[PDB]
RNA sequence: GAACUGCAUCUGAUACUGUUGAGCUAGAGUAUGUGAGAGGAAGGUAGAAUUCCAGGUGUAGCGGUGAAAUGCGUAGAGAUCUGGAGGAAUACCGAUGGCGAAGGCAGCCUUCUGGCAUAAUACUGACACUGAGGCUCGAAAGCGUGGGUAGCAAACAGGAUUAGAUACCCUGGUAGUCCACGCCGUAAACGAUGUCUACUAGUCGUUGGGUCCGGACUUAGUGACGCAGCUAACGCAAUAAGU
């Protein structure tokens, strides 16, 4: 069965994304929330919202952005998988793409960017690299 | 259940049919049976010869039993040595409608 | 709308010269109803309606 | 069923024995029992006419109703009981008169069930019937050769006839054999197969059990000496000649049937 | 095969709720009560080994609720088991 | 000086995982109504056809091959026709159709039986996926005991071509294949493609349901083409070998 979950959010923005979808949208939960966020500040994707559904359920939709034809979003790549979760320092966080990219840290202060790990000077589990 | 029966009669016992039915219908009724219909076609006209007879009489009746007495009825069907042929199905629902050959 | 074994007249139709059951991509008729035509055809053959061959 | 035995002495390994346990453990009824004094295979002379039989157990004998003469009388089975006389079980027969009778046991049997005898009655296994009420295509035993003498046919365990046709006065029967001979139609015939059908599985597993059952060991005419046997003499191991019995008459496919009488009687024979 | 009226009863006696249905309580009793009239059947036909592997498939759907409902709450997985004899 | 990425100790952080308290239905289940099918097991029975047997009409061939010979035939074969007896399989229907976890499953009625599909309600509320060992099933052949034995046929016999033919062709032909109960546990057991999820243009088929006004729509399987994408290339391509 469906045993992960910001993979799962992770491949469907990439499948919209080389299929040169306008919007994905997905069943929504905060931390899947918390990362579109940080994808939008970041400036990866146009905006990311919440729409309360029935029954208790809410749908995160994302608007995605292309540049040149090309996709925003070149690559990206799940790192912490359910199977291998990988948990590094403030001064371990792998770099992506020599900074030119972002690698998503979940920190103990919520769910921000590496480069703004490293200025906080905080570690946490590396859960994603977008370019 | 509902079983639907056709029997297959020899000219010589065809006057004699008629007896084994009310035969047939009382051992039905004595065991919770209701008969729906009985179709009485008359002599039809074999395509192919059986027991080197041309012709042979048709009777169908459409009972609702037991299965116990359903095999009693198979075994007075086997053992009666006139009825050459005996086709019981079974059908979902009772047919109350005329046959259309008859 | 509905098939039954009974109906000699219209499995004649259905029936080839010889005894033969004609095809569905000669007779036209669908899946469902040509299972159930098969099964009355073998039916009435067995209760001595239809010949098997036509020389028996 | 068979049932085998552990090998927990030479001669254990291989003794089976057919176990019954619904057949009554007690006694039977004490007026049907006849003294069966051993002959020991001996005639009134004395001399030894058939070979091989002697000493055994003592065993009592059962009058059996072969006839069946009490027709159109409801009985039951009150219980079923091991003969040593015959392979075959037999049951007691208490008629609604209070008449205690033992019949050969159908394999098909179960205490308590109803038995009724003559010309009307129902095709159940432990009936008797005439060949011409019964129908064709039913199995039967002990068929009766001649009317009124009794069931002689189809007496031992598991035994078999097949009612194939009827022509004429006579029906045509198939034995377990495979000769075909014709039947009085009036003559009787029981439904359903004899009981204890796989006597035939069981091993007896060493000597004594056979000399418990009265066979007393066999010579080989090889073993012997010219003037004991056509077989006998020579140095060493040899046989000599076509093989014959001690009288001088070949045992390898010679044909010793002389019935003109019921030659007419046996239709065909089956080959295999 | 067990009727529409004995299938009702069972759930009538295993009822939680009205009208659920739905419980492992009345889950499990269908199973057993299922179980238990296919076991004639069952020994009748030794060799009906594509039946048998809907009834394997019972067996294990009726461990697996027992075994949640001991880890859900124990004084119902002990009452079931002991009304049900397992 | 740095480093010795460790170790224990208290101190804080609570996004994630572990342990837990309360709740929700969207994963998985359960209750009711229906439809489809060679799903399985036990019995019965129907019709062609082969074989043998008992007869009638009848005469010199039949059978077979590329050509023949072994074989059957003047003791009456082959052909034809009337009676029986016995075994196996189930033409047509029949379709890259249907069912089953695979292996596999075809005449017809009955008894028992496990799954799947859909229909709107009512229900429990993470019960889920995968799976070391383990156990269940598992084509054909083969083995053991007991039955049956028409066709076919390993082995075996004889006839042919051949330089030889322990073969291909042939005239026969026993085990086996058929049935009951147990072993055997192996196949190119194949989609040469582990199971389960979510996502990713379109097209014409076809089987079982549903809903609409013969068509349009949607569902779980079932095939043939064809983008992005992948591949050493073949090709795969919503039934992925794509993410």
């Amino acid at each position: 069965s469906m045993q992960d979950t910001v993979g799962d959010m992770l491949t469907r923005i990439r499948n919209a994304q080389m299929a040169n979808k306008v919007s994905v949208a997905m069943p929504s939960s905060k931390l899947r929330k918390s990362i579109a966020d940080l994808l939008v500040s970041e400036g990866y994707v146009a905006s990311a919202v919440v729409n309360a559904e029935e029954n208790n359920k809410a749908t995160l939709s994302i608007e995605l952005k292309y540049f040149e034809g090309k996709a925003v979003i070149e690559t990206i790549q799940r790192f912490s998988r359910p199977g291998l979760r990988q948990h590094r320092g403030k001064d371990a966080i792998p770099t992506v793409k020599q900074g030119m990219g972002v690698a998503i840290v979940s920190t103990s202060q919520g769910i921000m960017s590496d480069r703004a790990a490293r200025a906080a000077g905080i570690g946490g589990e590396v859960v994603a690299f977008v370019a | 259940r509902h079983y639907e029966v056709v029997l297959l009669v020899h000219p010589d016992q065809s006057d004699q049919v008629v007896g084994m039915v009310e035969r047939y219908i009382k051992l039905v009724q004595d065991n919770n049976g209701i008969i729906h219909r009985l179709e009485d076609w008359g002599r039809r006209q074999l395509a192919y010869p059986i027991n080197k007879i041309h012709k042979a009489h048709y009777v169908l009746f459409n009972i609702e039993t037991n299965g116990e007495t359903l095999a009693e009825l198979e075994e007075l069907f086997r053992y009666n040595d006139a009825i050459i042929r005996s086709l019981v199905m079974r059908r979902d629902d009772a047919i109350t409608e005329e046959s259309q050959l008859a | 709308t509905h098939i039954d074994y009974k109906d000699v007249e219209l499995l004649k139709q259905y029936i080839s010269e010889n005894g033969k059951i004609v095809p569905s991509r000669i007779t036209g008729t669908s899946t469902k109803y040509q299972r159930q035509l098969a099964t009355a055809i073998k039916q009435a053959r067995y209760l001595s309606l239809l010949p098997y061959t036509d020389n028996h | 069923p068979i049932v085998k035995a552990k090998p927990t002495s030479p001669g254990r390994r291989f003794v089976e024995k057919v176990v019954h346990p619904h057949l009554y453990k007690g006694r039977p009824f004490a007026a049907l029992l006849e003294s069966k004094s051993k002959t020991g295979g001996r005639n009134n002379n004395g001399r030894i006419t058939t070979r091989h039989i002697g000493g055994g157990h003592k065993q009592h004998y059962r009058i059996i109703d072969f006839k069946r003469t009490k027709d159109n009388i409801p009985a039951t089975v009150e219980r079923i009981e091991y003969d040593p006389n015959r392979t075959a079980h037999i049951a007691l027969l208490k008629y609604a008169d209070g008449e205690r009778r033992y019949i050969i046991a159908a394999k098909k049997q179960a205490v308590g069930d109803t038995v009724m005898s003559g010309e009307a009655s129902p095709i159940r296994p432990g009936n008797c019937l005439p060949l011409k009420n019964i129908p064709l295509g039913t199995v039967i035993h002990n068929i009766e050769l001649k009317i009124g003498k009794g069931a002689q046919m189809a007496r031992a365990a598991g035994a078999s006839v097949q009612l194939l046709g009827r022509d004429g006065i006579y029906a045509i029967l198939r034995l377990r054999s495979g000769e075909t001979r014709r039947v009085h139609v009036n003559c009787r015939a029981v439904i359903g197969e004899v009981s204890n059908t796989e006597n035939n599985l069981k091993s007896l597993g060493k000597a004594g059990a056979s000399r418990w059952r009265g066979i007393r060991p066999s010579v080989r005419g090889v073993a012997m000496n010219p003037v004991d046997h056509p077989h006998g003499g020579g140095e060493g191991r040899n046989k000599g000649r076509h093989p014959t019995s001690p009288w001088g008459q070949k045992s390898k496919g010679l044909k010793t049937r002389h019935n003109k009488r019921t030659d007419s009687m046996i239709i065909r024979r089956a080959k295999k | 095969m067990l009727t529409n009226s004995d299938r009702e009863q069972i759930i009538a006696q295993y009822q939680r709720g009205e009208n659920d249905t739905g419980s492992p309580e009345v889950q499990v009793a269908l199973l057993s009560a299922r179980i238990n009239d296919l076991q004639n059947h069952f020994k009748a036909h030794k060799a009906d080994h594509h039946s048998r592997r809907g009834l394997i498939r019972m067996v294990n759907t009726r461990r697996k609720l027992l075994d949640y409902l001991k880890g859900k709450d124990l004084g119902r997985y002990t009452t079931l088991i002991s009304q049900l004899g397992l």
